[PDB]
RNA sequence: GUGAACAGCCUCUAGUUGAUAGAAUAAUGUAGAUAAGGGAAGUCGGCAAAAUAGAUCCGUAACUUCGGGAUAAGGAUUGGC
RNA sequence: GCAGUCAAGCGUUCAUAGCGACAUUGCUUUUUGAUUCUUCGAUGUCGGCUCUUCCUAUCAUACCGAAGCAGAAUUCGGUAAGCGUUGGAUUGUUCACCCACUAAUAGGGAACGUGAGCUGGGUUUAGACCGUCGUGAGACAGGUUAGUUUUACCCUACUGAUGAAUGUUACCGCAAUAGUAAUUGAACUUAGUACGAGAGGAACAGUUCAUUCGGAUAAUUGGUUUUUGCGGCUGUCUGAUCAGGCAUUGCCGCGAAGCUACCAUCCGCUGGAUUAUGGCUGAACGCCUCUAAGUCAGAAUCCAUGCUAGAACGCGGUGAUUUC
């Protein structure tokens, strides 16, 4: 998260460890997103670092536009297929994962988020709520 | 401010196509129906108004 | 506090209980419990399935007195 | 050579040996600190860890994002019907340490008690303390010098107290007894409450109140001997590695020629003793409550025992301290449930917690009904039924 | 008998029921299995394991010594009555 | 390899903020050499995995002093090893080099730690190809491929486990010694504030979360299934039915209990004495000085508080104490 998240996230149960891949969930021309880093992660001999809802990965493109592939940006996780717990007591699961291509700021890229939205990560940046239709 | 309508049970909303003769609904035109949301007819905390009718008196 | 209701099984979910479900097309589902899900997940539809409100519904399973008469008339005369 | 790669060591050598604790009952090794001007109570209770289920309460918590709002939260039960008080033992400092100068007991002791003091109870003549109760028959000459002895001198007083198990579900019969530090006032008014209250009973509410920080000090659940993966958090070895991976693969360094204390090897799991700190009391249920398990926002009559009883303990009847989540030890075991060694300012703490809604399904399954009322409501009639 | 079958699996005839035994079910093993989310990030290396698989029908690339490559790849179907 | 002393220079001016020539004094033993004392009736050779401990010449974190410190950032230094120091692409690699995260991704030792601990990729026997050399057999700090990794039941150490004897037995305790633990980041707010011409641009208090570590726990959710608990399916066998047997637990869906996961939930204490350093008073030295006497404030340090064990040759209180 770090940079231009605004709020504080509470914790939750991590989905994508390095090397995962997501659905690329906007409009920008990029269909996956694979997962290279976590912001704000932290050191474990062996451990691997790993994206939860509402996290902003560092992430390459493999299937997308040429002039959008071969290259490293930011971006921030929308949906999880790992279930997970609210404080308000329940569990519960996306059909997917995936996250939307953004800039270190945290504004992002294309104009349209296509799929429903987690909370957790539409409180968490401003021009992901904008961008969103339903939320959870 | 959505509306209840009569026996659309579970207390929630939904999005329903409506017709002519229907409440919560006034077409604009000859054939029209709309895509409407509309609140359940099952009473719930998120309510902002139930309305009532009195039928009997008390004391 | 609400209770929820098993979108496949009918059951009532209290709080905490069961797990949630947001399908792509952003249709939410909840299960009292792992047996709903998995029926659930196998495509099995509750109408065929003996023990749901949905099928007992269907098949007219015990609505014995709720069809019955009752005595809810008005008198006014104004 | 050097590690050439940092991490942590594995698990905590504050809690050394990882041996099997001396007895049941861990140790209250500590007290609060004496505050004189207050009246006399208790510091420390017992009970029997019941079981666990679900809380339903708003959060107060001004900044969080849930403040305002319901959070669900699990919550331990232990079972703490009314202590009884048998007996003072007062201390005395010298430069070796604190040591117990004079015990004086009650002049009628319970059956209860009288167990614990015999290994085999059906076998004997159960001629405990009978002679002690002559030093009451006479004037009584012997008890007071006694008692009078601990007022003289005597810088710390405890009540030994023990429990009614005969009033738990547990098939024991054998009761628990311990001293429990007196921290009222005036050394001379603690041993006036002691002796006032032999064979007289004390209650929970007496010793705690709602949204208390309080400890829990028991030995925990056992698990034998445990090899060196689980017992310390070791890593798994490699899948190709000849005998054996639930290992550790250097025990140690050529020099020190020696296996060395700070490596982890294959022992006991569980069983250990263990001072838990920071347990709010959610809720003092009252035994003589119908509707314990009721809430003001609930308020159906229904007690906080599930649908088919605590699994594996019972019935819960009497008194209980409903404790925000988890405890140390398991289930049937004897808890202690001392005060606070420290006022916590936290703002987590001092949170007056207001409970809405107890969970009460049954745990031996999925539950999904609160009451066989309930239950009926749903299922309708049945074939067994009228 | 199932089945393409001298396969596997069950049976009739015949022949066995031999292999120290009892009680328990700690660690660590050996042989057999399963695992949320991720999916080779593990490792010298996908080592091990997992995946696939029968048959009927559709469909089938580069290249080629024209014989092949080819079950290429990729698909759908399959019970009972 | 690391650290000094002199001070000619560097540094707009200005030797010593930060650096430093010519010289010159040293320390270190993860460099390589020099030696050949130990092992040739054998002390298992490179990495890596795993795991523990230790050093400090400190990368990060705590508190400081200095600056060519306005703020922000940074550099120099002190007390400091309490705590941490990672995920990946290529390479057998140590080393190297990029990618990426991060508070930081410090350097080292422990028979160049660690093979009856693994692995065996490299090296380094026997097969084999190439290149160079050689008449040849064959050779090559040249390239390449394939190539058996043995034993613990002993002693000690270590982890846990019993236990004779100091009247018997039983309950409740004390506390010597030993161990000891928490850690780091961010956001809001302070505040677009202090400082600055501007560009920019902090912090203490308060709040909300988080990372890394640790001790539990199983209400919930997930995993596990011989509950062989219910249901289903194939093949066969019991004349059919009912109900079942067999198929190294036949197979499948669900599956309670138990165990269990940052895949789950809960919890992780506050007093004192100090270091560096800044000071008080104050002489020596009529002045001046934090120091000489005396003394205040003071750190992730230290000792307690807390927490674990309880000396089986440390101890207290207490109950009952046998008649053929
Ligand atoms: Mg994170
Ligand atoms: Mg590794
Ligand atoms: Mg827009
Ligand atoms: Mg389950
Ligand atoms: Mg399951
Ligand atoms: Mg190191
Ligand atoms: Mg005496
Ligand atoms: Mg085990
Ligand atoms: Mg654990
Ligand atoms: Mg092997
Ligand atoms: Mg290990
Ligand atoms: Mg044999
Ligand atoms: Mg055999
Ligand atoms: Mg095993
Ligand atoms: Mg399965
Ligand atoms: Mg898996
Ligand atoms: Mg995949
Ligand atoms: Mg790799
Ligand atoms: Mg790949
Ligand atoms: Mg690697
Ligand atoms: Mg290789
Ligand atoms: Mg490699
Ligand atoms: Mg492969
Ligand atoms: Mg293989
Ligand atoms: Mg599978
Ligand atoms: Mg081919
Ligand atoms: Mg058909
Ligand atoms: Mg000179
Ligand atoms: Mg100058
Ligand atoms: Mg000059
Ligand atoms: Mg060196
Ligand atoms: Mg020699
Ligand atoms: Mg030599
Ligand atoms: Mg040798
Ligand atoms: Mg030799
Ligand atoms: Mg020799
Ligand atoms: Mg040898
Ligand atoms: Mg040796
Ligand atoms: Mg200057
Ligand atoms: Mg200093
Ligand atoms: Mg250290
Ligand atoms: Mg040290
Ligand atoms: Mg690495
Ligand atoms: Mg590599
Ligand atoms: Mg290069
Ligand atoms: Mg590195
Ligand atoms: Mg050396
Ligand atoms: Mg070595
Ligand atoms: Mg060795
Ligand atoms: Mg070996
Ligand atoms: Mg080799
Ligand atoms: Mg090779
Ligand atoms: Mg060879
Ligand atoms: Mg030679
Ligand atoms: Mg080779
Ligand atoms: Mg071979
Ligand atoms: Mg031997
Ligand atoms: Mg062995
Ligand atoms: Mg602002
Ligand atoms: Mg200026
Ligand atoms: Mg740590
Ligand atoms: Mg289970
Ligand atoms: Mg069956
Ligand atoms: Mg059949
Ligand atoms: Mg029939
Ligand atoms: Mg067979
Ligand atoms: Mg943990
Ligand atoms: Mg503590
Ligand atoms: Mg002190
Ligand atoms: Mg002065
Ligand atoms: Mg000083
Ligand atoms: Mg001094
Ligand atoms: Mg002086
Ligand atoms: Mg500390
Ligand atoms: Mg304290
Ligand atoms: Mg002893
Ligand atoms: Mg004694």
């Amino acid at each position: 998260s770090g940079n231009g998240a605004q709020g504080t996230k509470f914790r939750i149960s991590l989905g994508l460890p390095v090397g995962a891949i997501m659905n690329c969930a906007d409009n920008s021309g990029a269909r996956n997103l694979y997962i290279i880093a976590v912001k704000g992660s932290g050191s474990r001999l062996n451990r691997l670092p790993a994206a939860s809802l509402g996290d902003m990965v560092m992430a390459t493109v493999k299937k997308g536009k040429p002039e959008l592939r071969k290259k490293v940006m930011p971006a921030i996780v929308v949906r999880q297929a790992k279930s997970w717990r609210r404080r308000d007591g329940v569990f519960l699961y996306f059909e997917d994962n995936a996250g939307v291509i953004a800039n270190p700021k945290g504004e992002m890229k294309g104009s349209a988020i296509t799929g429903p939205v987690g909370k957790e990560c539409a409180d968490l940046w401003p021009r992901v709520a904008s961008n969103s239709g339903v939320v959870v | 401010g959505f509306p209840m309508k009569q026996g659309v049970l579970l207390p929630t909303r939904i999005k329903l196509l409506l017709t002519k003769n229907v409440s919560c609904y006034r077409p604009r035109r000859d054939g029209e129906r709309k895509r409407k949301s509309v609140r359940g007819a099952i009473v719930g905390p998120d309510l902002a108004v139930l309305a009532l009718v009195i039928v009997k008196k008390g004391e | 506090m609400k209770v929820e209701i098993d979108s496949f099984s009918g059951a009532k979910i209290y709080p905490g209980r069961g797990t949630l479900f947001v399908r792509g097309d952003s249709k939410i589902f909840r299960f009292q419990n792992s047996k709903s899900a998995s029926l659930f997940k196998q495509r099995k539809n509750p109408r065929r399935i003996a023990w749901t409100v949905l099928f007992r519904k269907h098949h007219k399973k015990g609505i014995t007195e709720e069809v019955a008469k009752k005595r809810s008339r008005k008198t006014v005369k104004a | 050579s050097h590690r050439k790669y940092e991490a942590p060591r594995h698990g905590h050598l504050g809690f050394l040996p990882r041996k099997r604790a001396a007895s049941i009952r861990a140790r209250v090794k500590a007290f609060p600190k004496d505050d004189r001007s207050k009246p006399v109570a208790l510091t420390s209770f017992l009970g029997y860890k019941a079981g666990m289920t679900t809380i339903v309460r708003d959060l107060d918590r001004p900044g969080s994002k849930f403040h305002k709002r319901e959070v669900v939260e699990a919550v331990t039960v232990v079972d703490t019907p009314p202590v009884v008080v048998v007996g003072v033992v007062g201390y005395v400092e010298t430069p070796r340490g604190l040591r117990s100068l004079t015990t004086v007991w009650a002049e009628h002791l319970s059956d209860e008690v009288k167990r614990r003091f015999y290994k085999n109870w059906y076998k004997s003549k159960k001629k405990a303390f009978t002679k002690y109760s002559a030093k009451y028959a006479q004037d009584g000459a012997g008890i007071e010098r006694e008692l009078a002895r601990i007022k003289k001198y005597a810088s710390v007083v405890r009540v030994l107290v023990h429990t009614q198990i005969r009033k738990t579900p547990l098939a024991q019969k054998k009761a628990h007894l311990a001293e429990i530090q007196l921290n009222g006032g005036s050394i001379s008014e603690k041993v006036d409450w002691a002796r006032e209250h032999f064979e007289k009973t004390v209650a929970v509410d007496s010793v705690f109140e709602q949204n208390e920080m309080i400890d829990a000090i028991a030995v925990t659940k056992g698990h034998g001997f445990e090899g060196v993966t689980h017992r310390w958090g070791t890593k798994k070895l490699p899948r190709k590695t000849h005998r054996g991976l639930r290992k550790v693969a250097c025990i140690g360094a050529w020099h020190p020629a020696h296996v060395m204390w700070s490596v982890a090897r294959a022992g006991q799991r569980g069983y250990h003793s263990r001072t838990s700190i920071n347990h709010k009391i959610y809720r003092v249920g009252k035994g003589d409550d119908e509707a314990n398990g009721a809430t003001s926002f609930d308020r159906t009559k229904k007690t906080i025992t599930p649908m088919g009883g605590f699994v594996h303990y019972g019935e819960i009847k009497n008194d209980f301290i409903m404790v925000k989540g988890c405890i140390p030890g398991n289930r049937k075991r004897i808890v202690t449930l001392r005060k606070s060694l420290y006022t916590n300012t936290s703002r987590k703490a001092l949170e007056e917690v207001s409970l809405k809604w107890i969970d009460t399904a049954s745990k031996f399954g999925k539950g999904r009904f609160q009451t066989p009322a309930e239950k009926h409501a749903f299922m309708g009639t049945l074939k067994k039924d009228l």
